[PDB]
């Protein structure tokens, strides 16, 4: 539970929060549900915080009759879906519901249903990536960002990628059946190891730039 | 306080049954159970941004923009809170913000005695009143007496005028309610209007409900209150910022929707 | 704070290390209490 | 690059402390008591 | 013109005004005029607010003599753009001047060699856009936008859209020889009817997200 | 307090790097985030019944008879507590009660280098602390106070003769 | 930073000795005491070494 | 602010006195190893400023496979380089004399002869007022070939004045810090705000190198 | 004053050279402090 070991320095910081402060650009949503998805919706995520969301449609009306009441201007997003709406960020706003029974266990979820801030754009932004393929990857300056997508096939997810798994690829490199974040940079360098569909290592959470 | 996630409400039920009384004889006690209620609560956001030239030229129209801007930032949030307090927030995808037409433990809508007011005579409107005041009674196993009781009439703002459906001897419904009734209050809303849907043709609600109930018939120490709308704030300046030639000026309000704590005192029909 | 019961706390851990420490130890708070007997005057 | 964090990422306000409780409880009730509306009430022994 | 029908709520915005706060971009420019664009007019529109202006030259050096004045940095523009130089907008910093024969008419138009200020970017910009196609379209949130050019041979607009109206166009649906602006999406979901060449339909008010 | 079931403690980890100074280079932001620990809480009783002839026979030889019995209670409840926090109560079970030796948080239980220290010599005793504390050391980062201050060495109570 | 109190291991004792109650009945009484404790709190496992075995 | 607030924990508070505390690792790195000295940045630290003495390598190579007498070896040859270098400007029992460690290094200290005298002993029968410091930063200085070789830095801390009349102050090595934690300034936005701090540092600057003596690979 | 904080300072470079080293250095300290517990009377 607390600290079973000792490192010669802190980490840069934990994904889905801001490490760099400058332009950004941020929008609210509802996180609706991957069951409610009326396709097949292939790829399954547990709305971990460092993944990336997708536009499903708007709550913005009230009511059940002809006069209804448009109250707020509510986005009503997936986690997977192919219309980028934003990454999911900032933990503090949310509050901890535990898991399965233990109130302070510790969870990355956000429940279904639930309000989360999901960044469009920030100058810096942790976010756990992945490998887009079974060997070994460097990341560097000039490294662009690509999210799986809900509808995204078994035969194209064969290391099976969470459904808003944010991978990272090189220029003309992004694995199949992924959809681009466009303008999205790492701008930290990081090495992933070699991983396979069992293994597959949690990349190390990344600086990014969006936008 | 605008900051908490979620609003809790407590309900105690006890339990005890006497026994004749002898000395040397086993002592009878009593217990107690009791159940929680959670609700969510939902922040909504609205701002304003101005610069300089556009107040100088809009003062020239004898127009506030700032002034303007800063209203219609509050009656934004209004119609936020009032839309959130009618019908919650969310309440179909997991979020627990239920509002005045939307509670889960509310008895379901019931078909009026009279198919619809549109169509039924003075007898009819009275009648649809008298049998849900008498289901009124009935649920509270005449605890509530309804003669000396604040009960109030919440109306479809589309059939409030039906109150004024007369005979040929000039006897209204509002005559028989307020005679009958001196203490019911009538209320109208046009959200009650439309609640529901049968066939391409909205049904207009109508709720019987108890104001408050003296702490003497329930023994309850929270108030009495049937129905409460659970608003943290209607109003907070977030902030402001000042920067060169514009300002931008940002403001909230929360809301935990409605919470009905006593579904027995309340009698709904859809439909008139 | 209390000052004595500090001073009861750092007499046990002293006693219950080695010889050297222990002797270390009781002359560092020897020398505390000496600078608190001329912080006083 | 990013170092190794030591406790595991978590949501870190606990939802108890984000509830806030209505003052008091609601009592269950039950059928009126009336006897005495009806045939008063008189105390001989 | 009076309200003839009381709504339960307010509209979220007017066609050109700021909806959203956060990082933008705007710069200075002059209206010039279209009948001064070499190669004729092929589009042609009336300066009207949630239209795309763009470059066309510079007016920054003052004086017809030898040695000039860059009294300020100024640049000239036309509403028919070849390199997007800004969506105009922010109707509140202008003045009500006239529509030809009634001064007091609801006007989005500016006269020529006008001022104005062209937003480069916008957290979001509430505008309109028009259909490129006869043919109904639902534009949601991860949809692109692109501004007709006063070149846009007759052919080509077949609709008579306007010189800088706006357009969306799907993802992979652009219509024949539109500019795109880069970089700009459509943040909120409408849905736009079928139209003909002569009735058009003007595109519902809508936020959208430039650069 | 008394009544009471748990206990919860946290533990905070922050975040952040620094950068080397810009006037228009992006701010960096250090953050946090936060764990719990919950243990259960054991409450142990104990009484005592006193008779008046128990209570004049007893303090007819100088006894109170009362007093006795109350410090009886206070130190089983003592033997109670002691246990409690070098063993814990019902952890195999599942009570959430660990003590000083089954906590859950706490490094796998090593074997020394030397194996047992009764067949061993002097230079295995030696080479076991050393390596713990070599451990210990390395563990902590050197985070150790000079000359080992702050350590405390605790040892079964039938192989402390064997310094 | 820590602002727990440095320690390692805490030992949780809610109250080492409480008074509980008296009764009193016609030729002799009662008196009933308690103790809490959650155990022991390990605060910091990286600063612990154990053998066994030895 | 609010949420944190709630949990007894000050969001803002925290945050900055982890903004401090970042700003001190990145204040000790610098004080140790400098900051881009490879680049030709001119801020240098304890292990690599140009005017000390060439890094040398210990008589009885390392000490993980040395024995007692080695180890002694390397400590009595590091004095005694020292005291050459020094020309007896050692007070007595090496008063003002610090030996810093590799950390991995300082529980070979704790290594005997089999006739139980540790080295810890040795050096309080020789050098009793020596003060022994091991530095986690000291630990893998270099690189042999893949091995991280581990250091020894022996050095006088202070040199009275009174001897030359220096107005420096006498301390050997200085970690020059402008300033460890300054408050660059607050923005205060609509609905958060943004607080900047700074820190300033040059390094460790040696103003005499002959009261240092280094081993490298023990 | 500076005079306490010199002392705390001389005190911390005390705890880390041997035991004989530490304790005569300590000593010393002492000496110090009763030095000037002369002085002030």
């Amino acid at each position: 539970m607390f600290q079973k070991q000792v490192y010669r320095q802190y980490t840069p910081g934990f994904p889905g929060d801001l490490i760099e402060d400058g332009p950004k650009r941020a929008r609210p949503g509802r996180i609706m549900s991957l069951s409610a998805v009326n396709p097949a919706a292939t790829a399954t995520g547990p709305n971990r915080i460092s993944r990336a969301f997708g536009y499903a449609g708007d709550v913005s009306a009230l009511g059940e009759g002809q006069p209804k009441t448009i109250a707020a201007r509510a986005s009503e997003v997936v986690i997977g879906g192919a219309n980028f709406f934003g990454v999911l960020g900032h933990p503090k706003h949310y509050a901890l519901f535990g898991s399965a029974g233990d109130s302070l266990a510790p969870s990355y979820d956000l429940p279904d249903g639930a309000e989360g801030e999901f960044f469009d754009m920030a100058t810096g932004l942790v976010v756990e990536i992945f490998n887009g393929a079974a060997t070994a990857l460097d990341l560097d300056y000039g490294d662009l960002v690509a999210y799986v997508p809900n509808n995204l096939p078994t035969a194209d997810n064969a290391l099976g990628l969470p459904a808003g798994a944010l991978v990272g690829f090189k220029a003309g490199s992004m694995p199949t059946g992924l959809v681009q974040i466009p303008n999205a940079r790492i701008v930290n360098a990081i090495s992933l190891p070699a991983q396979s569909a069992g293994n597959l290592v949690a990349g190390v959470t990344i600086v990014q730039l969006t936008q | 306080s605008w900051e908490d996630q979620e609003i809790v409400q407590g309900i105690v039920e006890p339990a005890g049954t006497a026994v004749e009384y002898g000395d040397h004889t086993n002592i009878p006690l009593t217990s107690w159970n009791a159940n929680f209620e959670r609700r969510t609560i939902v922040r909504g956001e609205l701002g304003m941004m101005v610069g300089t030239l556009e107040e100088g030229r809009a003062s020239a129209i004898r127009l506030n923009s700032a002034e303007t801007k800063r209203q219609q930032a509050a009656i934004g949030l209004e119609i936020f809170r009032n839309a959130i307090g009618f019908y919650g927030w969310q309440s179909g995808l997991g979020n627990r913000t239920y509002g005045f037409l939307n509670d889960p433990n509310l008895p379901a809508f019931q078909t009026p005695p009279s198919q619809g007011w549109s169509t039924a005579d003075w007898a009819g409107i009275i009648g649809d009143i008298r049998e849900a005041v008498r289901q009124l009674r009935i649920q509270s196993q005449d605890q509530i007496d309804p003669k000396a009781e604040k009960i109030t009439l919440a109306l479809a703002t589309s059939k409030v005028d039906y109150l004024s459906v007369t005979t040929p001897y000039g006897i209204s419904v509002s005559d028989w309610i307020e005679q009958t009734y001196p203490k019911m209050r009538i209320v109208s809303a046009p959200e009650l209007s439309g609640v529901q849907m049968k066939a391409q043709e909205p049904e207009d609600a109508l709720v019987l409900f108890v104001e408050d109930v003296n702490a003497a018939v329930d023994g309850s120490t929270d108030g009495g209150s049937v129905f409460s709308q659970l608003v943290q704030s209607k109003f907070i300046t977030l902030g402001v910022e000042k920067r060169a030639k514009s300002y931008v000026e940002d403001f909230s309000n929360g809301t935990a929707g409605a919470l009905c704590k006593r579904p027995w005192a309340v009698v709904r029909y859809l439909g008139i | 704070a209390v000052a004595a019961a500090e001073s009861e706390r750092q007499e046990s851990a002293a006693s219950e290390m080695s010889g050297e420490g222990e002797v270390a130890e009781l002359i560092s708070q020897v020398k505390a209490i000496l600078a608190r007997l001329e912080g006083t005057a | 690059n990013f170092t190794a964090p030591v406790t595991t990422p978590s949501i870190p306000t606990p939802i108890q402390f984000l509830q806030t409780w209505l003052p008091g409880f609601v009592k269950v009730m039950t059928a009126a008591r009336k006897i005495d509306e009806i045939i008063g009430i008189d105390t001989v022994g």
